[PDB]
Formats: C-alpha cells, sequence, structure tokens
C-alpha cells in the first residue's frame, strides 16, 4: 500500500507506506494522505529520498554509500527531520 | 540490480524501485497500480526520449549508479484522455532560499 | 598437591616480584612475564639451557611442581641468572633482574620469616 | 570497567579496511578501558594489522568524530586466526538518522560560534552543539551491554 504526502507549495509525493513509517510523526498522522504546510516540495521530495534509503541501507552488510546533503537545502532539511523524527 | 525512480507528472511524484531488466509496460503495471490509470493511457520518458514499451529499463539507460535510493532517477509519465495524449508536463520543486552568509 | 598454606605463601611471594614497580612506576617483571618463541629468537635457546619465565614459574605453583620454597628461589635465581647470562652487564634487564632477586630475598623473609 | 582489551598475550592477525567516504581514526581500547587514537586510514584504504586475541576496537571520523560500523556492529573484536587467516573488518557508514546527517552537514559549514545565528528552532542550536564524542558513546554501549 502506498500513501500521499503533499508539500506546502502542494507537489504530491506517493511513497510505499513501509518507507513513510520510517518518520515517527508519519506513524502518528497516520485518507492516506499527509499535508506538510511548513515544508515544500525541495524539501520533502528530499525526504522521501532518505526514506527509500534508509529502508535499503538498514541491516545492510554492504559497503554503504554517504547521504548527500547540498549546502543550500541543509538547514531547511534539519528543520524538516527534526519535526518528522527520523 | 535495483534502480530507484522518481516518476513524475504535472505536480505528482512516485518513490519506486524495480529491475534493470525489468521492462517499460512492467513499470507502467506498477503506476496502473496507484494512479489506476491503465497501460496504454500512459507514456514514460527519460528526459523528453518516449520510452519503447517493451524495452527494459536497463535498455534505456537506468542502472545501477545512476537510479540510486539517495538520488533516484526521473521517469516522466503522460496520459492520455480521449484519444489525444499530453505533452509531458513537470512541475520543478519548490527553490532553497539564498544560502546563509555564515555557511559560506 | 602441596599443604594450601605453602602454595598460598608462594602466590602471595612471586605476586609481590612480578607487581614490583620502579619510581618511574614501571613493572620490573614485566618483560620476564614470557619467553620469545624459538622461531621469534632462536638464539637465546641456543646460548640458554634451561629457559624458564615467570608464567612457566605461576604454572609450577598451580600445579605443586615446586615442594618448599628453596625449590622456589632456585628457579627465579636461574630465571634472573638466565637473564644476566644472555644480556650484558649494565643492560637495563640485567640491572632489573639484579633488583628482583633481592625483591624474591627480601620479600621471602618477610612473607616467612 | 566492562569495555576493554583483554591483555591475552595471543597475536592475532586483523584487516582493517575502510569502506567509508570518511577519514578514518581507528580507536583502540587499552586494558583499562581507555580509549587510544591510531594512524588514520584514508577511504577505500586497507591496512594489515598485527593486533591480539581479546583486544578491542571501535572506528570513527578522524575529523569529526562521527562514529562509523564495523562488520554492521560498533565494535570490533577479534577472534584467534583460524589457521593463519586473517579477521576482515569492514569500517563502513552507518544509516545516520536524517537528522543527525543532517546535523553533519551544518556542523562541516558553520563555525560553532555561528550555530547561534541559523534561523532554526532554539533545541537545534544544542543539537548541533552536542558534538559526537566517543566517551559518550562508551558510557551508551557500557549501559547496553550489561543490560
Amino acid at each position: 500500500m502506498y500513501v500521499k504526502l503533499i508539500s506546502s507549495d502542494g507537489h504530491e509525493f506517493i511513497v510505499k507506506r513501509e518507507h513513510a513509517l520510517t518518520s515517527g510523526t508519519i506513524k502518528a498522522m497516520l485518507t492516506n494522505e499527509v499535508n506538510f504546510r511548513e515544508i515544500p516540495s525541495h524539501v520533502l521530495s528530499k525526504v522521501c529520498m532518505y526514506f527509500t534509503y534508509k529502508v535499503r541501507y538498514t541491516n545492510s552488510s554492504t559497503e554503504i554509500p554517504e547521504f548527500p546533503i547540498a549546502p543550500e537545502i541543509a538547514l531547511e532539511l534539519l528543520m524538516a527531520a527534526n519535526f518528522l523524527d527520523c | 540490480m535495483d534502480v530507484f525512480l522518481m516518476i513524475r507528472r504535472h505536480k505528482t511524484t512516485i518513490f519506486t524501485d524495480a529491475k534493470e531488466s525489468s521492462t517499460v509496460f512492467e513499470l507502467k503495471r506498477i503506476v496502473e497500480g496507484i494512479l489506476k490509470r491503465p497501460p496504454d493511457e500512459q507514456r514514460l520518458y527519460k528526459d523528453d526520449q518516449l520510452l519503447d514499451d517493451g524495452k527494459t529499463l536497463g535498455e534505456c539507460g537506468f542502472t545501477s549508479q545512476t537510479a540510486r535510493p539517495q538520488a533516484p532517477a526521473t521517469v516522466g509519465l503522460a496520459f492520455r484522455a480521449d484519444d489525444t495524449f499530453e505533452a509531458l508536463c513537470i512541475e520543478p520543486f519548490s527553490s532553497p532560499p539564498e544560502l546563509p552568509d555564515v555557511m559560506k | 598437591p602441596n599443604p594450601p598454606k605453602l602454595t598460598k605463601q608462594m602466590n602471595a611471594i612471586i605476586d609481590t616480584v612480578i607487581n614490583y614497580k620502579d619510581s618511574s612506576g614501571r613493572q620490573l617483571s614485566e618483560v620476564f612475564i614470557q619467553l620469545p618463541s624459538r622461531k621469534e629468537l632462536p638464539e637465546y635457546y641456543e646460548l640458554i639451557r634451561k629457559p624458564v619465565d615467570f608464567k612457566k614459574i605461576k604454572e609450577r605453583i598451580r600445579n605443586h611442581k615446586y615442594r618448599s620454597l628453596g625449590d622456589l628461589e632456585k628457579d627465579v635465581m636461574l630465571l634472573c641468572h638466565n637473564a644476566q647470562t644472555f644480556n650484558l652487564e649494565g643492560s637495563q634487564i640485567y640491572e632489573d633482574s639484579i633488583v628482583l632477586q633481592s625483591v624474591f630475598k627480601s620479600a621471602r623473609q618477610k612473607i616467612a620469616k | 570497567p566492562v569495555l576493554r582489551s583483554v591483555n591475552s598475550r595471543e597475536p592475532s592477525q586483523v584487516i582493517f579496511c575502510n569502506r567509508s567516504p570518511r577519514v578514518v581514526l581507528p580507536v583502540w581500547l587499552n586494558f583499562d578501558g581507555e580509549p587510544q587514537p591510531y594512524p588514520t586510514l584514508p577511504p577505500g584504504t586497507g591496512r594489515r594489522i598485527h593486533s591480539y586475541r581479546g583486544h578491542l576496537w571501535l572506528f570513527r571520523d578522524a575529523g569529526t568524530h562521527d562514529g562509523l560500523l564495523v562488520n554492521q556492529t560498533e565494535l570490533f573484536v577479534p577472534s584467534l586466526n583460524v589457521d593463519g587467516q586473517p579477521i576482515f573488518a569492514n569500517i563502513t557508514l552507518p544509516v545516520y538518522t536524517l537528522k543527525e546527517r543532517c546535523l553533519q552537514v551544518v556542523r562541516s559549514l558553520v563555525k560553532p560560534e555561528n550555530y547561534r545565528r541559523l534561523d532554526i528552532v532554539r533545541s537545534l542550536y544544542e543539537d548541533l552543539e552536542d558534538h559526537p564524542n566517543v566517551q559518550k558513546d562508551l558510557e551508551r554501549l557500557t549501559q547496553e551491554r550489561i543490560a
């Protein structure tokens, strides 16, 4: 089952439910929709990337790649990550 | 081996994975699983390049690298209503503000 | 087996000897715990006819091989004497050994007599 | 202390392989559980260390003290080499939390004095200032082990 997440700018981000639960505050908040009034697309897109990554590389005995964060979005993302608890 | 993808239409973005040896028609069957539209109403694009239906994602140019979970490749999607396809349209994301001075 | 008070004395004495440190806080016995293997340092075995390390001495107390304290002294005095044989006069190891004889000798008449 | 090396006096040949994009500082816990720094390993280098059975290692980013994994875990301890076979340590990144990872990046772009010039909630100023640190992961690990 997937779920829809929505930016402040109204972009709609559809990710596997299992990946979204990576956030503690998207466990709570969970029709199968979530608005983030304070989180824009460029941030929320990146957050969904984090979900894909976390799930893929958690418990992986593979060597693991760095998660990239451009300086321009780093503050915004800290805030978002903080808010989502993930 | 897995490739990680953002399937994008207008202001809509699907985060999903799939095999490199998986066909483009397979990808449409997933898209159907979500937007509920049938594959015959769906064109998919690498850039502006329309993707031949019976190619593998592999063949189209998506690979274990360049389509990574933390940097997933983009597949453009366009639908058909009443026998004409729309032009591939992907609304870009917001912009981050000017970098703080304290961060130079 | 030995009377448990002789085997009690023995460990106390040797534990003194070992744990002893100089003013620098450096434990003097430390080199003498373990021997070099024959692959490591084959010449030691060419020159020293009866090799012995503290390891081997402690094991011979657990395994009741020494029957008196005169038996134990002998094997220490051997360790020290071998040290003096293979190593130069006025080498740090030689110095240490000479200390450790007169640490054992004293720490005997203190924990025995 | 509970997290120490044992003085086993039993050699164990070991490979440190740095499969992280970070410059790795290897850290030996001595027999008293005091941590000690070793020469660093560049990304994708691997030296063959002569360590000992029972000795403890953990791995850390040399520049930031960000923690790293080693064979999926936080701590490394060699067994004895079966038949002169060396024991491998893959030093890898962990999956950081998105939050910690963001802290990492910010910290790297901003002098400590300026953390408090950033347009963020006051807690995140403290969160930034709480740098990663070995003695504090040691504490955390110590309480986990006993439990």
